[PDB]
């Protein structure tokens, strides 16, 4: 059933193709008579559908072109382990982590960009990095760049590798359609195979690298006489004369006592009063319990041996009497449209994402993680914005899949065309859920700006005033701070100090804190999940009425993409699946950015700061969360304009390329206006009489010159609206935390 | 003097190509309004929103051109 | 209703007809194009203003050319 | 005579701030060449250096110099991007070499491209710079 | 007259007829098919063509049309003879889509000339010229 | 088995789901004060004002600008009739320019026939104001005469 | 052969030149900086 | 609270009145008037 069969030099290897643009598309191959051929060779480039019919051609592509994404990532990572091992601090760092700034960057002194050299400590002046590359190489138990300079020589050796396998893959030996069809193969390889062992041998490395030399540094020994991890297995005396159950052997593994590898393996919970971050025997146990149920969960579909499941009688045995059908029809969709199987895997990634950004926070997995809030807060940020750009992806190919993927003969009576026969109740409630919630979670902050300016603090939405407060979240933190030895007898402390305990502080600063929930709390997480729920409703309502709807009937036949269908029905302009993508785009920039909002207030007005040695914690803005982020005044002064003081005032100092960031980012959020509020049609007009300027003086280009498309108008000012205030939010962000962390 | 192959410019205002030089490709002796197929090195607006062709030919009539 | 004019500079091509989406053109036939027929809008009362004809029209300037003016039922494609 | 602007040597402000310029470059007296530099020029109360621009000389360096150098090389560009367009015309195949650029003939046309105001002003009186308005396209009213 | 016709198998959906279509216009589109195959409504979802000749009920001609021109492209069978027809709530029903029998693609004598000018485009009168009449630049 | 059947007519726009049209939401929308088979207007709005300002004496009388003021029920009284009274005004000038019959649906095979004249909404208007006035005064008198009433301590502890 | 005519496409040469022209501004910027005016 | 200026009463009522009842008696004129037929 699964076998290896592939084609031998399908596609030659030729650079006549590569002085050959537009050859992918019939359309595109004519020749550019104007302008517009130029932004359709880069908007189809990667549309494999539309160049060619063939499933297995455009399988083949897909593919090939992994291994080149796979080989631009591993470029990535080679540069980032290069700089860390040439042109950063991490030796330094190692020393003193507490009071040396991780550096890995430093700027060429060409201009007056030397300022932009920070002295971070240990005389070394460079960019103060936020990546969080440092604290992972600590977890990872590097100790000198050489071993960073050996993992960017073989991040390059990898990056070839893949690149030679992507030729390979498509120009020596191309697998055939039916090498993808059979996804139990790939998914069992993929759960055993990938996540499994991979999460075996990252369970084997912190068991052997990361925790005796992770131990060592945390008992007070410098790294430059720390031993080499190799020392560790090759002499086993120094590996067992700390946590000494290395003294025996791998047989209480094979006689399952298991309980005498508690010492290295526990189950603490909690995070590492030494360097706040978690316990990497908490990690290396996690690693060691995923992987064997991950390699537990590949086995579990058939491929070529009778055993397991085919992952279609599971489909066809889930059927109910609200459904009728079932899934019937799922296995061909997801093993014959690639956008279908996008739409899943993105949104997944996305929420994925989110959920590694909510996590990391709260347990930072790495040591001197959760001191250095400028790490935490970037890799908070970055996560959020990365999870839900890939969401609305996912929204934006599950649209491409209903439009020129989904077929309505395989899909009768079936879960997806139930979907498709009730998108108006669908859509109709979920457009009642959001404008509930738009009221309910803004109008409160609009009745407290009301109640606030009128001098009625009383009649507020406050802790003071009328209070909100979130019930179930406080229950529930309540569970979680009590679940150690009542629900979890064998943890010692809680997950996390989020849902309660004591103040986790390393140093001087805070680690973590409890995380009090009150009216701010409810209000802000309303106005999350209103914000999420709109961002929903267009993605969603993109995804059911791509193919028709009440007004476009057909409307599959004009495409994903496609700008109107005219201005008549009223005007029916940004009808299309992908113009729904356009706005869930802005739509995500509004809910992520509430998210950061939320974030960056809540942890410095009540978990971040210092540590008095009385014992209370004094917080960097000193706890106005609780009666400021009530109000959208407050949002204002006591967020957006108390702790922008520090990225306006940045020039003349080490973080003033963070004040030429924030005021770049200004200029290209107005700058998309241009494109989102105006049309297509001035602009065609003002190149007409700039090409009339250009006949004058025999200035005619040969491609003629033409205004950008309204699809593509809407893109690049949607482009510009996220590029300009994510910048813009990176920015302050970072020079705020660079500042006050 | 209206032959094909000849270069000729035209007098429509409302063309795209008004006052532009273009070549003849075929004139029709039948009594329609516009015999003379007429056409150009640049291409139409005409197409969808994004599409990278246009047309570039057009019928006109005789006193809506003149031979250079 | 809106008013679909088509204009002499017709080649006869009927890429305007097989472009409505509401039956509102056909082919009438005409002695002044070579190929013998021009389009004509009987029942424009059923245009919505799509302009799918305009688009598909291949002459320098368009030779089937919708007028938006009164708005009914049908020019709004209400299906309520 | 600009009496609000003093010279920088003579403004007691510039010498405030001349000794702390910072360096630029990896040369460790390059706030000094600075400071030493931009003596010359006027400067306000604020004690940084000015910039006169009416044409007048001992402040021509400040517009009049890189004006016109700016003129010769914009000059420059604009007459090898008109070259290279107007002899890529009349061969039959200009889509194709205006989006992959001939490279032979755009070297001779940038290599020669230094004696663009004489090609210009030959042009100009030759009347092949500019195209009479009967034969270029124009909009409808 | 009277519409002799049954109903394709369809599980019902919410993108149908509104409260509009019993009181103001419906449309019904007749097409008879040899054999049984899957279409897709603009309605929402699908339905079953079933072994004789159909009909359907929509709100709007353009969802007839968008019906039409599935049974027309995209079918092996190619169907064509399709009738669409306009019920009011009175009961009349007028016959709309294929008025002479013929697709309006294809020229057929019989057919008047409507909408067409004997005049260029570029040659219509000035606005300025009709002010204050009721008539507009394109009469 | 199809829980999820259509109405009897697949292609109009409705699907009788067990909420919309089952056994138990065809009574008791049939059998509210609209829908119900024999009661005339100005009996229909008389019940439907009387719970309308019944319930509304629920978000004026402890949620007001006067709700920490002894006057605060009398305020919240005032505020009901008015708002009673804006939707008496409202259901008048709906009837006043003309009203169809009302849209029948899976739910409701039945409409009043009395509710699609112009007469007979200005009748179902004065059986709202009526019921309206009559319903918050009501709700008024049973949350001022025992003055402590510990029910209104429950939802004004919450809405503190 | 063909690569030479990927060579010769407008992005590759637009980017040669504007890598060209920044280093040649950079490379002055370095051996002759701050250059408010000429003297 | 009422002003030290003459007829300080007139306030509580023209403010009421403008703020109120007026809006409310020309929506629902002008919605007789744009929504009658004929
Ligand atoms: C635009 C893409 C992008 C960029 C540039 C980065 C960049 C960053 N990430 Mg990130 N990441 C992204 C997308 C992105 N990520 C996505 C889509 C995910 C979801 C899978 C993650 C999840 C992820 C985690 C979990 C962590 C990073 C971390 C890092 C930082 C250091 C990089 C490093 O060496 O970590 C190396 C880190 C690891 C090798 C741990 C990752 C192991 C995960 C748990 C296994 C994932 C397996 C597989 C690939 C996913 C399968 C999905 C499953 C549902 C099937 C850096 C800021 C790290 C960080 O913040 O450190 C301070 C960190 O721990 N990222
Ligand atoms: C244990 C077996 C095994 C392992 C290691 C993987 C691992 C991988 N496969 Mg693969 N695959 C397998 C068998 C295997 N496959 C089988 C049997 C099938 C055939 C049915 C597939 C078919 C399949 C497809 C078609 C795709 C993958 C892709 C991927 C990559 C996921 C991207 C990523 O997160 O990389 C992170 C992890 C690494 C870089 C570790 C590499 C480990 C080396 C190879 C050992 C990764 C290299 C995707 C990809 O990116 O293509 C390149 C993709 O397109 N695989
Ligand atoms: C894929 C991961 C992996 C790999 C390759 C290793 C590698 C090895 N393990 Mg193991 N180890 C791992 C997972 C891993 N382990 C995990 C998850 C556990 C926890 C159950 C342990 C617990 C462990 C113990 C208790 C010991 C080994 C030891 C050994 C060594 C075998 C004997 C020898 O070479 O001397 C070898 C280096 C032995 C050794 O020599 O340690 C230095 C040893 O005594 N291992
Ligand atoms: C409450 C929801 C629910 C119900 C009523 C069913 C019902 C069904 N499942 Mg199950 N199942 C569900 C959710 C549920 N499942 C979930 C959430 C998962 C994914 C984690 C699965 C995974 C699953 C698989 C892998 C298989 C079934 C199958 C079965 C069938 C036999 C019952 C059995 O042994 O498994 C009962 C299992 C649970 C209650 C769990 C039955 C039709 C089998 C099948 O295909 O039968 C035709 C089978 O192969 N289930
Ligand atoms: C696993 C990830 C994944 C994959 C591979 C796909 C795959 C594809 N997508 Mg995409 N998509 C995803 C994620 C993904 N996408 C996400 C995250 C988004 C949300 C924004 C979408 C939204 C989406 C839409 C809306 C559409 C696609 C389409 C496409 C197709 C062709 C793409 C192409 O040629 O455009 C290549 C175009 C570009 C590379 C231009 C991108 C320009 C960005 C804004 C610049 C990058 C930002 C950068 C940091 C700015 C620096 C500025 C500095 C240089 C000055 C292809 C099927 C298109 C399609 O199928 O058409 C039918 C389509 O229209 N995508
Ligand atoms: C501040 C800017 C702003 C505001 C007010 C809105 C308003 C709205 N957006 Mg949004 N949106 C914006 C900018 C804005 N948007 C921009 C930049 C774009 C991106 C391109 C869009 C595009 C967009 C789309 C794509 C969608 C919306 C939708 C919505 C609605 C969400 C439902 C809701 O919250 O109702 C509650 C209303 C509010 C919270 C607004 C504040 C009103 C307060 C709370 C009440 C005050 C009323 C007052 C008392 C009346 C008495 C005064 C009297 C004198 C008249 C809402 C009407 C969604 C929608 O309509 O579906 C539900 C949707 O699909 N938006
Ligand atoms: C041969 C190239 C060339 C030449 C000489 C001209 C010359 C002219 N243009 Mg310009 N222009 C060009 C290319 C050119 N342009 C291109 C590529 C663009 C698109 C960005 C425009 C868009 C444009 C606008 C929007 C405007 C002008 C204007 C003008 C006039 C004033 C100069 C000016 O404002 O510069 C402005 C120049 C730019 C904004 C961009 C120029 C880009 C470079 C410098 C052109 C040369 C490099 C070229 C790409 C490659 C050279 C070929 C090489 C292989 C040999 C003048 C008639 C203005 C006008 O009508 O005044 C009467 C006017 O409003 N032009
Ligand atoms: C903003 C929401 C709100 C508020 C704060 C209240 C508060 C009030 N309502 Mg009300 N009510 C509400 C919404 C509201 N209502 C709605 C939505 C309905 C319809 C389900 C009702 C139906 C209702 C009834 C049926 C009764 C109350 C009663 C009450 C009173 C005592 C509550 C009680 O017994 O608690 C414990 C109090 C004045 C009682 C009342 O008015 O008696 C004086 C009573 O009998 N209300
Ligand atoms: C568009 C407006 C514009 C203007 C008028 C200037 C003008 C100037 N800038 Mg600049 N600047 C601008 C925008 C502009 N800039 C922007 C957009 C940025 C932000 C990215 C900067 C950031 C910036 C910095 C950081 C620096 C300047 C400096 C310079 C000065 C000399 C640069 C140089 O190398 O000259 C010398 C060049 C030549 C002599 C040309 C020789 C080679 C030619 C091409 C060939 C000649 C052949 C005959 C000059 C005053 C530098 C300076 O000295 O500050 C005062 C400096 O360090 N600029
Ligand atoms: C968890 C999600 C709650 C889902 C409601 C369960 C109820 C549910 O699962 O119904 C159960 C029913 C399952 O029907 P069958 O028994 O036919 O299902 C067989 C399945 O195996 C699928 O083939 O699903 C439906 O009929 C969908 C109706 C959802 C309509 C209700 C709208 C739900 C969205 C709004 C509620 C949101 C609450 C969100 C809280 C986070």
């Amino acid at each position: 059933k699964a076998k290896v069969i592939v084609d031998k030099d399908p596609v030659p290897t030729s650079f006549e193709k590569w002085g050959k643009p537009g050859h992918f598309d019939r359309t595109l191959a004519r020749g550019p008579k104007t302008t517009t051929w130029i932004w359709n060779l880069h908007a189809d480039a990667h549309d494999f559908d539309s160049q060619t019919s063939d499933l297995e051609d455009i399988s083949r592509k897909i593919f090939s072109a992994h291994f080149g994404h796979l080989a631009v990532v591993f470029v990535w990572l080679s540069g980032m382990y290069f700089h860390g091992a040439k042109f950063s601090n991490y030796s330094a760092w190692l020393a003193d982590p507490l009071n040396i700034k991780p550096s890995a960057q430093v700027v060429w002194p060409v201009v007056g960009q030397d300022i932009l050299n920070a002295d971070v400590g240990g005389g070394f002046h460079g960019i103060q990095i936020t990546s969080g590359f440092f604290q992972l190489w600590r977890a990872s138990g590097i100790t000198n760049e050489y071993q960073l300079y050996c993992t960017a020589i073989g991040g390059l050796v990898m990056a070839g590798l893949m690149l030679f396998a992507g030729w390979f893959h498509y120009h020596k030996a191309a697998p055939k359609l039916e090498w993808f069809q059979n996804v139990e193969s790939m998914m069992n390889h993929h759960l055993a195979g990938l996540l499994g062992l991979g999460s075996l041998g990252w369970a084997g490395h912190q068991i052997h690298v990361s925790l005796p030399i992770n131990k060592l540094l945390d008992a007070g020994v410098a790294p430059n006489e720390i031993p080499l991890p190799h020392e560790f297995i090759l002499d086993p005396a120094k590996m067992a004369e700390l946590y000494p159950s290395f003294a025996q052997g791998l047989t209480p593994f094979f006689t399952l006592n298991w309980g005498v590898y508690s010492d290295f393996l526990t189950f603490k919970g909690g995070l590492n009063p030494v360097t706040g971050g978690l316990w990497l025997s908490d990690t290396a146990h996690h690693h060691l319990a995923i992987a064997v149920l991950f390699i537990i969960a590949g086995h579990m579909y058939r491929t070529n041996w009778g055993i397991g499941h085919n992952m279609k009688e599971i489909l066809e045995g889930h059927k109910g009497p609200f459904t009728g059908e079932g899934h019937k029809g799922l296995y061909e969709i997801l093993t014959t449209s690639w956008h279908a199987q996008l739409a899943i895997n993105l949104a997944l990634l996305g929420s994925l994402t989110i959920i590694v950004a909510q996590h990391m926070y709260a347990m930072p997995p790495y040591p001197y993680l959760a001191t250095d809030y400028g790490t935490q807060l970037s890799i908070f940020t970055h996560h959020m914005w990365i999870g839900g750009f890939l969401i609305v992806g996912a929204g934006a190919h599950a649209s491409i899949f209903m439009v020129r993927d989904y077929d309505p003969a395989k899909n009768v009576n079936n879960l997806l065309d139930r979907v498709l026969r009730h998108r108006d109740a669908i859509i109709s409630h979920l457009n009642w859920v959001c404008i509930w919630l738009g009221f309910h979670s803004f109008g409160l902050y609009i009745h407290n700006d009301t109640m606030r300016a009128l001098g009625r603090p009383q009649d507020m939405f406050s802790d003071s005033a009328i209070q909100l407060q979130p019930v179930f979240a406080q229950w529930i933190q309540g569970l979680h701070a009590a679940a150690a030895g009542a629900t979890a007898p064998f943890a010692s402390a809680g997950v996390s100090p989020v849902f309660g305990g004591e103040v986790v502080a390393v140093g001087g600063k805070v680690a973590m804190m409890p995380i009090t929930l009150g009216t701010a709390d409810f209000m802000v997480h309303h106005i999350h999940a209103f914000t999420i729920h709109v961002t929903v409703l267009i993605l969603l309502k993109g995804v059911l009425y791509s193919r028709s709807s009440r007004l476009i009937p057909d409307k599959a036949e004009l495409g994903f993409r496609f700008p109107c269908d005219g201005p008549g029905r009223g005007g029916t302009c940004q009808v299309s699946g992908w113009d729904h993508v356009f706005l869930g785009l802005f739509w995500m920039y509004n809910s992520l950015s509430i998210v950061i909002f939320h974030f960056s207030w809540k942890m410095q007005s009540d978990v971040w700061g210092t540590v008095l040695p009385d014992g209370s914690v004094s917080h960097i803005t000193g706890g106005n969360f609780a009666q400021s982020a009530i109000t959208i005044n407050g949002w204002l002064r006591d967020f957006l304009w108390a702790q922008a003081a520090n990225v306006i005032n940045s020039y003349g100092s080490a973080l003033s390329a963070y004040g030429i960031m924030f005021l770049a980012g200004h200029f290209v959020f107005a700058f998309s206006l241009m494109f989102l509020f105006s049309g297509r049609g001035y602009w065609q007009e003002l190149i007409e009489s700039i090409v009339w300027a250009h006949n004058k003086l025999k200035l005619a280009p040969a491609i003629q010159p033409r205004a950008l498309s309204i699809v593509q108008g809407r893109a690049v000012g949607v482009a510009h609206y996220l590029l300009g205030g994510i910048v813009t939010t990176w920015a302050f962000f970072l020079c705020r935390i660079l500042s006050v962390g | 003097a209206i032959q094909r192959g000849s270069k000729v410019r035209i007098l429509r205002k409302e063309s795209y190509w008004y006052k532009d030089v273009g070549t003849v490709a075929s004139v029709d002796k039948s009594g329609i309004l516009y015999p003379v197929i007429v056409r150009f090195d640049k291409v139409n607006y005409n197409g969808f929103s994004g599409s990278a062709t246009g047309v570039n030919t057009n019928n006109f009539a005789e006193h809506e051109l003149e031979e250079v | 209703s809106h008013s679909v004019k088509i204009y002499d500079t017709c080649i006869g091509c009927t890429q305007c007809v097989r472009a409505c989406p509401l039956d509102v053109l056909e082919m009438v036939p005409w002695d002044g194009c070579k190929a013998g027929q021009i389009a004509s809008s009987p029942r424009t009362e059923d245009c919505v203003g799509c302009k799918r004809c305009e688009t598909a029209c291949p002459t320098d300037f368009l030779s089937i050319r919708v007028y938006l003016g009164a708005e009914t039922t049908r020019s709004m494609g209400l299906a309520y | 005579d600009l009496s609000h602007l003093t010279p920088c040597s003579e403004s007691p402000a510039y010498q405030a701030k001349a000794k702390s310029f910072r360096n630029t470059t990896s040369d460790p007296e390059s706030g000094q060449k600075r400071a030493e530099s931009y003596a010359e020029a006027l400067c306000g109360p604020e004690g940084y250096p000015h910039l006169v621009v009416d044409g007048r000389l001992d402040h021509a360096g400040d517009f009049i110099i890189p004006g016109l150098l700016f003129l010769y090389v914009a000059g420059w560009i604009g007459w090898v991007g008109r070259s290279y367009l107007i002899a890529i015309r009349e061969e039959k195949d200009t889509e194709m070499k205006e989006i992959i650029i001939d490279v032979p003939l755009a070297i001779n046309k940038m290599l020669f491209g230094f004696m663009w105001p004489l090609q210009a002003f030959g042009e100009f009186t030759s009347g092949k710079l500019t195209v009479k308005d009967s034969e270029i396209p124009v909009s409808p009213r | 007259i009277q519409l002799t016709g049954t109903m394709p198998k369809f599980g019902g959906s919410t993108g149908g007829l509104l409260s509009a279509a019993d009181r103001e216009e419906k449309y019904a589109i007749t097409w008879t098919s040899k054999t049984e195959q899957v279409f897709e409504m603009p309605t929402g979802g699908a339905a079953i063509m079933n072994e004789g000749e159909n009909l359907l009920y929509f709100a709007r001609k353009e969802q007839c049309l968008a019906l039409g021109t599935q049974l027309r492209t995209k079918f092996k069978p190619k169907i064509e003879d399709y009738k669409i027809y306009r019920i009011y709530p009175t009961g009349e029903t007028q016959y709309l889509h294929p008025a002479d029998g013929v697709f309006p693609e294809k020229v057929n004598e019989g057919r008047e000339f409507h909408g067409k000018k004997d005049r260029n485009i570029g040659k219509n009168p000035e606005p300025v010229t009709l002010k204050f009449s009721g008539k507009t630049p394109y009469d | 088995i199809d829980v999820v059947n259509h109405g009897g007519d697949p292609q109009v726009g409705n699907l009788s789901t067990p909420i919309n049209g089952s056994a138990f939401t065809k009574a008791f929308i049939n059998a509210l004060p609209a829908y119900r088979k024999g009661l005339s207007p100005n009996r229909r709005g008389l019940e439907v004002g009387m719970a309308h300002g019944y319930l509304l004496y629920g978000p004026f009388a402890v949620l007001g600008p006067l709700r920490l003021t002894e006057y605060g029920p009398t305020a919240g009284l005032l505020a009901t009739i008015g708002l009673v009274s804006i939707l008496t005004i409202c259901l008048s000038i709906y009837g006043a320019v003309g009203v169809s019959k009302p849209t029948e649906t899976l739910t409701t095979p039945e409409v009043p026939m009395d509710l699609a004249t112009k007469e007979g909404w200005s009748e179902f208007a004065g059986g709202f104001l009526l019921g309206g006035c009559g319903g918050a005064f009501f709700a008024f008198f049973l949350c001022q005469t025992p003055h402590l009433q510990p029910l209104i301590e429950v939802a004004s502890n919450i809405w503190s | 052969k063909g690569l030479t005519t990927f060579l010769s496409t407008a992005p590759v040469l637009i980017t040669a030149l504007l890598v060209f022209t920044a280093g040649l501004l950079i490379e002055f910027n370095r051996f002759y900086p701050d250059l408010l005016f000429h003297p | 609270i009422l002003g030290d200026f003459a007829a300080s009463f007139l306030p509580a009522i023209l403010v009421p009145a403008v703020g109120l009842v007026m809006p409310a008696v020309v929506m629902g004129l002008l919605f007789l008037q744009i929504e009658s037929e004929a």
